[PDB]
């Protein structure tokens, strides 16, 4: 009875160690601003290797998953009488069940989980103490540029992610199956999508940006340094990601 | 002291996000029938087209084998006279059926209905019309 | 007098590191601190510049106390080390003039035509100053720390501290780094220790040297009065000696057949 | 910090390390069009980045026709130049 | 690089607005109201926000449905458009549906201002009246 | 322009051109010459301890929580229809038709996939490939070989457990959130197909997604920077292109035998 | 004698090129030095005796027959009498250390239990790491991982040890423990030690042969001890370790004025 | 750190801690598992169905839950909607009428 | 490796106990002839019955070559094989938008036709008679 | 050298092969015109012709007026066309079906039958 | 070997994917003329007895009286069809998919005997009025 | 390679080169020539390795097991010059 429940509370308070460390340290980077004309280069460097080089995996999966949709859609469709309406499941599913969920996944790929790899080799090669250890705090010159290059470009790349594969229809529905462009994008005016797939997708991209950021900007910083340490860091990064995405899903999912 | 500090913040971190989980989750009658239509439980009860309430359970008597259902009226309308009716009908032409409180010209916790309309039926109304 | 610390016990886990150490520089001396491989070294500049906190004793420096400041005072004194590491400890997006240009560019006292002034000419000291516009990554293992040297005499510090230099060189190499800090003491005027462990290129410029043994100090002679001198733990370390106090075997059972 | 001319000369006090520099550098262009000889006998210490003012100041002065010699020097000067080999813009001895 | 990643992120700072374009613009309709009165017996399947129709047009929605307090007679509030303000006592209220299960909106058949009241209306059909009728 | 720009341009066409034979070529040499089954048949049970059954954690965690949101938005959709019987047709089929195997397949290439390029990597960085190739039998059949039919026989086994959670977390929201009954909710999926359609289709789509997910594992992790700095640069290399191998292959997939 | 003797090797990669003309010989029963400055190539060099690369035109040989003229089978059974060794640790890391050094003599299956015990028991303690054969290699020393696999070094009786820049980075206590096992090797087995390092008071305390490699050509072929009688300005570089010389020794730089 | 080692294991323990017979002329689209009701609300399925080999009549065989066992001699059944022990007949029964024959006496 | 053996028995049984879930819990637990003049909506493999019990399926649906009528054969199991010569084929729906089935109501055998039809209508001719 | 020239123009053309691979205004007048709605489609015979802009209305009279389009290769339609809503079938598509028994750019056509509404018609077949 | 072998290899392997993206690619015209259409469109399917026969290729609208016609899309396999056959618009349930019915003419030939379609807000005029 | 071992008394006529691989037909068959054996005779040899010490060390062992003695004569000088290369112990080796 005892000897093997010593051993359980070894590793339950090293989890309450590690998700206080995810805290303290980004209460530390969340302080008071400085002058924003000196990050005003710094925020551009790290928008690019995040947003633009994430650009090519949201946009080449979008015509991929939406023509996916729109094919096999059109098989459940045929055993009803609902053929021309591809307005649904091409949109509604993309707004709601798929598009933030899906592409937080994708993100945590190219974005994710270089993320941590740019954070985590600095912290063998000694460069985040070396820049400490002149003039400069290191949670306000490579963390804080990188925590707002995630909460910002994933709701900027979402809406990009809906607005490929929103199109699928033109491509399934229009000049391959016949349907008309009138009885396809007319059913999609008349759905009513302004509150609550409009803005509570807006909603449920934010919040999910700041979670996928929030451990890929950690498991780099709290890291064994070695080559064995980072490239352990990286595989947890997209398992904790991956759980945090479809398991902050169900919840949000609730207030519809 | 840091060994310390990264264990009080690690439980208050996480009891205000299951605190912020809680938040993200969030007087009875009868009348008795003789035949009820497609009524469900949580089946709403209206007056005049406006709901007031919803129905909790749809029982039977053991004995006479009428059924017998309860429902809900909320405190924001209490003066009712003992003497309304209540007739079956469906939202629309073939939605879900409702209830429709048809009152007259005091209503305690615990009454019963008095005048009660069985439901429709549909295979009256192909016999009744042809004979 | 003394600068760096007068007794510190650091321990990390169950795993002791320190315990009751003591280290005494001159101002503007080489000091050798040799020690074997495995033991606290890293970690022992750290405690001087402030990443992590000791538990035990006191760290003072220049009438001052290290572990009882706070985030200020601590930061401005900080610019006095410009500590230096083995590895790479110079920025990969930016390039070897924007590198050594860093620690001086949080002030920016200096304008623009002066800016490109201070930088160009700290360069021809090391040797880089070709070598202002090439990349990082395609530096060598030599060529990486001297750009770090020049970082390091950015801002005229006082007391610098390197990491385990030359360990891996080829011994033209080692000859460059050896003469670039003895020059550094004896025209700016700057206390540079040297914690490497190599005896026949460590302890040639050496005015006062540490031997490290079982986590204290055992030794703390010049670099004339500990080659003549009767001890078989200091000989042990000094000029390749294979038994002695270490056995070189792990300990072992009965040593039969079965 | 003074910067006084006698009417061919100017006397350069105080101290030149990277931060004193600033209301120097703003009328570095009028303090060097009369000048033949430059001393710094009232100074303490001399730097890197206080050498380098001191470099941005033989650049503009030898294209009008007319060189400059040093008088009252100490030997900081001396034994910085020999760290990064200025070979002509420091006049030695 | 510097003049590498502000050309492309310029492309990215397009895209989101390009992507905003093609939802408000596309998928919804984003691109001084008074308030009436009128009183029924069965509303049928007035909700809110039902269209109000003078000539099958819309001219504005409804708020919320209100059970009288005394009476006990169902209120609906009605909020036409101030581009129309020429309505008289004559014109009626009939509820309507637009097909055969489409939605129970409001046709509508001195001058009436902000807390005007109106007298003639006329209630929705229920289904239990109708052949009631038809076989008696 | 029309020439410097053309210069390099046709030059990543070689490179992309090489790399891509080099994998082909990696592949070939491990699947041929003595398939001994005496040395490889200990190696396979230890190359599937740390894939297949270490891979159980996006298993139990997740599902419950893919196959609670299908039906909680398919209950959504189902309304104004009087089709909440059928929820069990939208479960059901959804899990065999574009979920399932195809997500699967991102979450093995993301925790299966993504070590299996930080062990061959991290691996020949500490010159551990090269000591074995001159004293015994070359590493392509002897830490590759086994490596290479363990992820083939754990992604069409570990997407049978992803279909049967997410069905049992379909029937959690159906019958104990809802309230409907399971009489008609069970029989719906009796009606449904369960043959030549949504059965033998997801399974021969999940055998082709265990052969391109670890191929491009067992070749950024072989193929790589023995440097520090290029075994974190191909590990994020395989999780992107295996998104494009998955999501790429079901466009082409579902063309076939759907239509 | 004659053991490799290398004659015009190259190995051009790219754009650049390792080597052009060096050609050297090793005795039999000597140990070879080839010495040299970081950044050339060191690793790739001993990558050519054992067959894993192919030169350009060159002529590698292992006692008469041609390397590249091998088969798959040809370039082995004799890769089984050199057993190189590396400097990063050449073992593996899936399994205790006891069974890192039985590897190549468990797939040769010709020893019984009984015996196998017996053979790694005795190489381990040839290297002073028998007492503790039950770890595993990550919490294993810098020096210790170069023990391990010396004992694995002389488990099938090579005829041509590589040693990858042994004790490079290393400490002098641990220094002393291997440069006393190769010297006592050839003192006893007789088999010649290549040893590529590039310290030089402790490669030329042990070698009879050195060879000094400096811009891709063999620039010494006199004895351990000829070498310091050099007047060479090339030899007198990297044995002596001076700053000046051959060598730039800052930077091929341009001019001095335009940027102040 | 021992005594907070053994209190904290159970604090994460407590963080989770009878048959009726029945004939019919037409049944129409009747299905497996099709409801009875009395009245309305639900009491039963049915499990069987057959046809008779000499008469050739669509049997239903249905079953009712224990505890309402207090059912007449004139209970009918009529297309499941109710108007006797386990093993029992029920007689009077009128069957589902087809949307195909009903018009043909309102057209003649 | 004494514990891999054991983990990996877990996953192969985890494997086929999932199998189970989609198969028992999901849905993987002599020949005659006709003819007709209208039909529907049928096709191949539909369910044809004898009031409401399934007793096989549609191999194809041809058409004649001379007169152009449809011809509909179905298999019905030796389980059930005493039927008379009069029993009316009947096409019916089930219940509104569902599947169209065969409704026949009561010895034909294999090679046998049976007589007696009666076709689908459609929506567009019975009002005609309907109205008018 | 020269085939790494040849291969670079044809990955661009490889990449190029796959890359290749008059209305008039009218006006109508209605009374009721119930669920029509802009993009409706007009026809004469079932195929259409055009659709509409916008439905306006009067502030004073309150008549809803129909800005339909028709195409200029339809040109000899005239005024005395009954243009009756039909709706297509229960799903409350109003098309405008014109029935011929000529209209050009800025007419308004007399002959308009509107859309009767169902809660009148149980009021007048019953009563 | 190094460069040469890497090539061959990888432009036989790039000759196999590539060519599994394009293998995924899954009559005599009669003429008729009409009134109403009602909700036809491309492909839409010609039957006779309610089996269908066929498509349709197009529909277009003659410029002339402004009357619709169509194109029609029979098999060989029925051929013996005279010219009393009419043709009219039904559809496939209560709103299912329209279709058109056919209850020795070749290619290139007309059909006079047709009957146009019906909308039921003509048929509630009717039986209104 | 000839590997020959005959039984002439207490000699054992140890001759043979075995390194590795030829061990099989005398670690098998090894109850014949430890019951009453005491000198060993290693006069007619080459080279010897590790690999076929490791079969001595276990053959003067199981000799020492039933125990008369063992003794050693006319042994080659190769066995003694790795002994102190592995760090041999006293009682396993007797060569006086
Ligand atoms: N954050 C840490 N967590 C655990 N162990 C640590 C940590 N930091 C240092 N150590 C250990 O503390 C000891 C002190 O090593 P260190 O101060 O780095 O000197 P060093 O060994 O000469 N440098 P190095 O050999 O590169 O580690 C080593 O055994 C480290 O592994
Ligand atoms: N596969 C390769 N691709 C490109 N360059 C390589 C490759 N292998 C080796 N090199 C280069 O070839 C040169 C020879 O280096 P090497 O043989 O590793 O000796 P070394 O430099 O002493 N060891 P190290 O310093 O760790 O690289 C180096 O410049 C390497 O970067
Ligand atoms: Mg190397």
């Amino acid at each position: 009875l005892l000897n093997a429940l010593a051993s359980l509370g070894h590793k339950g308070i090293k989890t309450l160690r590690t998700f206080g460390r995810a805290g303290l340290m980004l209460f530390n980077a969340l302080v008071g601003k400085p002058e924003f004309r000196k990050h005003a280069p710094l925020l551009v460097r790290q928008l690019y290797n995040v947003g633009v080089l994430s650009m090519l995996i949201i946009v080449v999966s979008g015509v991929f998953i939406g023509m996916v949709l729109g094919l096999q859609g059109y098989l459940v469709l045929t055993t009803y009488s609902a053929e021309t309406s591809l307005g649904m499941l091409v949109a509604l599913s993309l707004l709601r069940e798929l598009g933030p969920v899906v592409a937080a996944l994708l993100f945590a790929g190219r974005a994710g989980s270089a993320l941590t790899a740019e954070i985590g080799l600095m912290r063998a090669t000694e460069q985040l103490s070396s820049m400490e250890m002149m003039a400069v705090d290191p949670l306000r010159r490579v963390i804080s540029p990188r925590f707002w290059a995630g909460v910002i470009s994933l709701p900027l790349l979402t809406v990009i992610f809906v607005a490929v594969g929103i199109w699928g229809g033109s491509l399934v529905g229009v000049s391959w199956k016949g349907i008309d462009s009138g009885f396809f994008w007319s059913a999609m005016q008349n759905a009513v999508d302004w509150r609550m797939d409009l803005v509570n997708c807006l909603i449920k991209s934010v919040v999910f940006a700041i979670t996928v950021t929030w451990i890929s900007l950690f498991n780099g910083y709290d890291a064994i340094p070695t080559s064995a340490g980072i490239s352990r860091a990286t595989t947890r990064t997209v398992v904790h990601s991956s759980l945090a995405v479809l398991g902050l899903d169900f919840v949000l999912t609730a207030l519809m | 002291q840091t060994k310390k500090n990264e264990i009080w913040v690690g439980i208050f971190l996480l009891a205000a996000l299951l605190a912020a989980l809680f938040v993200c989750l969030k007087y009875t009658l009868y009348a008795t029938f003789d035949n009820i239509g497609g009524l469900k439980a949580r089946s709403p009860v209206s007056i005049g087209g406006v709901v007031v309430g919803r129905v909790a359970d749809i029982t039977l008597d053991p004995k006479t084998y009428l059924p017998r259902v309860t429902l809900e009226i909320e405190q924001r309308y209490n003066h009712i006279p003992d003497t309304s009716s209540l007739s079956i009908r469906t939202s629309g032409l073939l939605g879900e059926q409702y209830l429709a409180l048809n009152v007259g010209f005091i209503l305690k916790d615990g009454d019963t209905i008095q005048d009660t309309k069985s439901a429709m039926v549909l295979e009256d109304l192909i016999g009744q019309f042809l004979y | 007098n003394l600068v760096d610390m007068r007794d510190v016990s650091f321990t990390r886990g169950n795993r002791c590191i320190f315990d009751n150490i003591s280290l005494t520089v001159p101002r503007g001396k080489i000091t050798a601190i040799m020690g074997p491989s495995g033991i606290g070294k890293t970690t022992l500049l750290r405690l001087i510049g402030g990443q992590i906190a000791p538990d035990h004793g006191e760290i003072l420096f220049d009438g001052e106390n290290i572990p009882a400041m706070s985030r200020s005072r601590l930061y401005t004194v900080r610019k006095r080390m410009s500590m230096l590491f083995q590895s790479g400890a110079l920025f990969t997006d930016m390039n070897v003039f924007d590198n050594v240009a860093y620690p001086l560019r949080e002030h920016t006292q200096l304008p623009a035509p002066l800016l490109h002034s201070t930088v160009m000419m700290k360069l021809e000291a090391v040797g880089l100053r070709g070598a202002a516009k090439l990349m990082p990554s395609e530096l060598s293992g030599g060529m990486a720390r001297r750009a770090a040297l020049a970082r390091a005499i950015a801002l005229e510090p006082d007391l610098i501290m390197f990491d385990e230099p030359f360990v891996g060189q080829d011994p033209i190499t080692m000859g460059v780094l050896v003469k670039l800090i003895s020059e550094l003491n004896s025209a700016l005027g700057v206390t540079c220790v040297v914690v490497s462990h190599d005896v026949p290129e460590v302890l040639s410029i050496a005015d006062h040297a540490w031997i490290l043994a079982d986590k204290k100090i055992v030794a703390h002679g010049s670099a004339q009065a500990l080659q003549a001198n009767p001890d078989p733990r200091v000989r042990q370390f000094l000029d390749g000696i294979a038994d002695g106090p270490v056995p070189f075997r792990y300990p072992a059972g009965d040593y039969h057949a079965d | 910090l003074s910067w006084m001319q006698t009417g061919d000369t100017l006397a350069l006090s105080g101290e030149l390390d990277q931060d004193v520099l600033l209301p120097l550098w703003e009328m570095r262009e009028e303090a060097v069009k009369g000048i033949t000889c430059i001393d710094l006998s009232r100074v303490s210490r001399v730097d890197t980045g206080g050498l380098a003012l001191l470099l941005h100041l033989i650049d503009l002065a030898k294209k009008q026709g007319n060189n400059v010699t040093l008088q009252g020097v100490n030997d900081k000067v001396y034994t910085l130049a020999k760290l990064y080999n200025l070979p002509a813009d420091v006049l030695p001895r």
